[PDB]
């Protein structure tokens, strides 16, 4: 799974 | 000390919550047919590591790129927090006017359009 | 204290949770125009109660008598009980196979049909 990371 | 379960309540009964979606073959298989926006579902962070600080949700939703996921954790005084999967930093989200569910509509959708737009 | 947060997530995603009923008033409302055999909803023990121990889950449904409610609670452990409401006694209610809302679903519509018999 691909997330959507900031930090 | 129960603001976690009125949260979690919040969040669990809305119809863009996915109980029955576990695994990223299930998500990969959900968005081939379905013209949903986004899904929220049971993160995999809360069987995985850490010991039990938050409980873990995660949204998915698809652009032309393939399917995209952001990771969410509530604390145990219900405080919401957008979290980093690789790192496994936190980062505070405030509950807009309208609910919990109102404000990760507007933080998933939000980080949809970035993505759209950069593609 | 891990596994109350999935037993919450079987009760709330169920269809026989209702977010929105909270007083008596609602209740009968519903049962007016609806033909289901049950709801469940946030108990009123939650709000006042000291103990820390359980989250309180109330069922409520309709005989020729009238509205009935039985208060459940679920400790840390995700384990379930049902509670006497003039005492506050415990009774420990096992898991059936098919999962939590199964056992629940038993237990409430059990408990209806012995009321309508004794009528």
């Amino acid at each position: 799974p691909s997330y959507v990371n900031v930090q | 000390s129960e603001k976690i379960y009125k949260v979690m309540e919040e969040i669990f009964v809305d119809r863009h919550y996915k109980e029955n979606i576990r695994t990223g073959e299930e998500v990969k298989q959900y968005f081939s047919k379905s013209k949903a926006e986004f899904i929220l579902r049971w993160s995999s962070a809360n069987e995985s590591d850490t010991e039990n600080k938050y409980v873990f949700i995660a949204a998915s939703f698809q652009a032309s790129d393939g399917i995209h996921s952001i990771r969410y954790g509530i604390n145990k005084n219900g405080e919401l927090f957008s979290i980093n999967t690789a790192s496994n930093k936190v980062t505070p989200i405030d509950i807009l006017p309208l609910g919990v569910m109102a404000t990760l509509t507007q933080h998933i959708t939000q980080n949809k359009e970035l993505i759209e737009k950069a593609l």
